RNA sequence: AGACUCUGGCAUGCUAUUCUUAGAGGGACAAGUGGCGUUCAGCCACCCGAGAUUGAGCUAACAGGUCUGUGAUGCCCUGUCCGGGGCUGCACGCGCGCUACACUGACUGGCUCAGCGUGUCCUACGCCGGCAGGCGCGGGUAACCCGUUGAACCCCAUUCGUGAUGGGGAUCGGGGAUUGCAAUUAUUCCCC
């Protein structure tokens, strides 16, 4: 099966504002699509999870910088508000 | 009230006015 | 060893070779006193009259230019020589010396180090 | 490729250049290709608890 | 060869409930592994797993039109090439643009710096005539040849000198050359 459109944008943007709070397998991921949004369509959280799972093990293969860097502006977004 | 209303006609409006006119590499 | 720096305007594009040397100024093959508008000669004398030519003579400068105007040119010289300078007394010569002529040549002019970001705005339908 | 901002993506010319003018520019310092530039440099709704909504 | 909608395999979980029920909640999301891969989309095989896909509904048109077969369809009437001519010819009114009305200027000589495009019409070069222009031979279908696109203003020196003047050039006469079936109503250029 292809991802659609919206799921791609819908994980991308979560992946951009709470990197921190996602955990590594499936399980906490969906958690955290629970409690970050309140998602009323069950196959939708389904494929936005394992689409943001993939989408944080293709990360964490990379540079360690960028995350770094996303930390700190994440960090200092947070203490500004 | 009424002194205010005097010296409000007795001075000049100013303030605001947004006027919008007009390296590395 | 020496050091290329390049000098910039509107249109006019200069480049500067600044290595060992008697003192010898040469810009397209010919000395600096001798560029054509003769009455911007004080601008082709502005940077060395400002540090003093006992100093000039261990450096060798030679700019060549491509673009512009007369005055145009003769700022994209005046500005590639003292950029030329600044950089060959900071990679070769100790950080004070280079600090000291960034400072009188910063309070002086601001468009001997940068350039006037000055161009010709396009026209559009 | 492997970078965050390249997965992250809404998904003659080649001969151009970008000077970047700090310090001053030396053509024979090694470290000046540094300083050259082969490229131009440079939607859901908030609910109360502040969950997203996605549909 | 449906990347449309919905849903099912297993529930010893909840409700009046392990065997019959009918509502809700979990569970599957290609999830993981090994290869083929532009090293990312996809593909093949396999483990765990009830389920890595089985079923219910879903082809259609021509605001471009054509070919000319159609309803005694409705409303209104009963051109061609050739030769020349002027296409603003000028008392005036109303505006677009160029020239200067000089001295910060004009003439002569020297001097030296850009950018946007294009070409089998752009032209390099040699010969003739002061110039308008001809002759010959090359380069180019193009960042290659014109073309390190050698331009004007500006800069230096001479002459001019407050004069309807060496300013300004209109309007005229003549000659020559170029472009073309044809130039007169001065096509156009150079000179006086």
């Amino acid at each position: 099966r292809v991802r659609t459109k919206t799921v791609k944008k819908a994980a991308r943007v979560i992946i951009e504002k709470y990197y921190t709070r996602l955990g590594n397998d499936f399980h906490t991921n969906k958690r955290v699509c629970e409690e970050i949004a309140i998602i009323p369509s069950k196959k939708l959280r389904n494929k936005i999870a394992g689409y943001v799972t993939h989408l944080m093990k293709r990360i964490q293969r990379g540079p360690v910088r960028g995350i770094s860097i996303k930390l700190q502006e994440e960090e200092r977004e947070r203490r500004d508000n | 009230p009424l002194a205010d209303q005097i010296l409000a006609g007795n001075a000049v409006r100013a303030g605001v006015r947004e006027k919008r006119r007009g390296e590395e590499y | 060893q020496s050091v290329q720096v390049f000098g910039r305007k509107k249109t006019a594009t200069a480049v500067a070779h600044c290595k060992r040397g008697n003192g010898l100024i040469k810009v397209n093959g010919r000395p600096l006193e001798m560029i054509e508008p003769r009455t911007l000669q004080y601008k082709l004398l502005e940077p060395v009259l400002l540090l003093g030519k006992e100093r000039f003579a261990g450096v060798d400068i030679r700019v060549r230019v491509k673009g512009g105007g007369h005055v145009a040119q003769i700022y994209a010289i005046r500005q590639s020589i003292s950029k030329a300078l600044v950089a060959y007394y900071q990679k070769y010569v100790d950080e004070a010396s280079k600090k000291e002529i960034k400072d009188i040549l910063i309070q002086y002019d601001r468009t001997l180090l940068v350039a006037d970001p000055r161009r010709c705005e396009s026209k559009k339908f | 490729g492997d970078s965050i901002e390249e997965i992250l993506a809404d998904s003659r010319q080649r001969s151009r250049a970008w000077l970047k003018e700090d310090e001053p520019l030396n053509f024979l310092d090694p470290k000046v290709a540094q300083r050259v530039l082969a490229t131009q440099p440079g939607g859901f709704k908030v609910s109360a608890d502040g969950r997203l909504i996605i549909r």
